[PDB]
């Protein structure tokens, strides 16, 4: 959802 | 192979001899002679290493190495780059595209690139860390509804291993991703489907994240069925945040909680 | 393996002639899927790259099958969970030639029946074997997460440092990564007990590096715990508040057990 | 499963 930068995807 | 099997091997003050012969041995690490994968886990395992540890130690996996670089920068002419350099593999630079679009808006996917990947998906037999990793990067790209039968494909079709449950964690996620759209748009049926696929794959981990947003997302649920306790579920989600000092997904939730209730 | 190969690639509506290049033709691709030949693990894994599926995500699917070290776990892990002493014991007699992994078991069974304890001698040549290591797998991690209580602190500590830095990890399997953060938490706490706070200030800057960019969002309730605990040794009231909040994830997630064994230590200790 | 604390691991 909002992870920036974290785990390879962006939800 | 025979290269990053004497490494870990020597590493351990293991010597070729208490581990095929002696010879063999010695002869596969010097990347001469060519080793069955059956009898390279038998040597890994001799080893104590796994095969997930020994790959840790594969042209998506360079792939998504170098989109993190990028991305972590928010350098748009470098991903822009990247796409170029891989505009001839078609779910890949659309993936990149997806991603690109996060940064920089006016980058999107067409409505034709992402129905071949959509296509792809779902032709999968069986979900891996390429699919799911595909999905998760495009999925606003992708209508709801289509979202929700390839989620439903993936569920019930994805591997992983107990030494190794990246896969199961990541399906948790993007099963939730779908679930609190099924919520927004008052699929309940889809909604009540998602929820007892998540409760199962919750069952017996810690995988406190997940179980955060769940319980927001949940009680997000509750709220929709009239259930006026999920605004508590909703706030303690957001309490959780606060407290560890997870600055994103605190104001990101609450901007959706201040939307919705 | 063949036969696995086949149903993935079957799976992923891919042709043979398409994996087909100068390092394997169709025909040897064929004759192993139906198990006629066998063909090199490099070139397996080429086959795999191909079909964007790394080695170890094969092996899973191939069959349930695990390590003996991953068999030894499971074995151990049930009886633990039962409080069976009984077969324990004959696990240790089924592992005597297997030095760590005895000593391990001895380890572990002393927490249900304390009459069985590693030897001193036991714990050190352990504890030399992993001094020796250059790199810390899961191994090494699992082997110092349940022998801990029979290394002395300043061992243990150093120890622990040498597993902090020089583990392995990937972007794509922070299996080790989360292991190491949470026995360098064990570490933390018996630091902070034994009022070593040189000792606990760097694991606290080393946990702090290890949980950035990360989810990890169990290590980082305890952590919070803990810290606050360190914090509230050292004067700051602040620390308490910490510990309270951390008492309040675990309740709001319903994580009912670790809410009544960390409120049991905040109402002793505070 | 759960590690409260070492425990077992990983238990």
């Amino acid at each position: 959802x909002l992870l920036v930068t974290a785990g390879l995807v962006l939800a | 192979l025979g290269k990053t099997l004497r490494r870990l091997r020597q590493g351990k003050q293991v010597s070729i001899s208490s581990l095929l012969s002696k010879s063999q041995i010695s002869r596969f690490e010097r990347g001469e002679s060519e080793i069955s994968c059956s009898r390279l886990l038998n040597l890994l395992d001799k080893l104590n290493i796994t095969i997930d540890e020994f790959v840790s130690t594969t042209h998506f996996f360079t792939l998504l190495s170098r989109v993190r670089k990028y991305y972590a920068e928010k350098n748009v002419a470098k991903l822009l780059k990247l796409l170029e350099d891989y505009a001839h593999k078609d779910y890949e630079s659309t993936m990149i595209k997806a991603i690109l679009s996060s940064i920089e808006p006016t980058v999107e996917p067409s409505e034709e690139e992402v129905t071949r990947l959509t296509d792809y998906l779902f032709s999968v037999e069986q979900w891996g860390y390429y699919e799911i990793i595909l999905l998760g990067n495009c999925s606003r790209f992708i209508n709801y509804n289509t979202l929700f039968l390839l989620t439903k494909e993936m569920v019930t079709s994805f591997a992983y291993s107990e030494q190794n449950k990246t896969n199961k964690t990541l399906v948790t996620q993007l099963s939730i991703n779908c679930l609190i759209i099924s919520i927004d748009y008052s699929y309940f049926d889809h909604s009540h489907y998602l929820i007892e696929k998540i409760e199962f794959l919750l069952r017996d981990e810690l995988n406190f994240y997940e179980k955060t947003v769940f319980l927001y997302v949940h009680g997000y649920y509750k709220l929709k069925q009239g259930q006026v306790s999920g605004k508590d579920d909703m706030r303690q989600a957001l309490q959780i945040f606060k407290y560890l000092g997870e600055d994103a997904l605190y104001y990101s939730y609450k901007e959706h909680y201040r939307k919705e209730v």
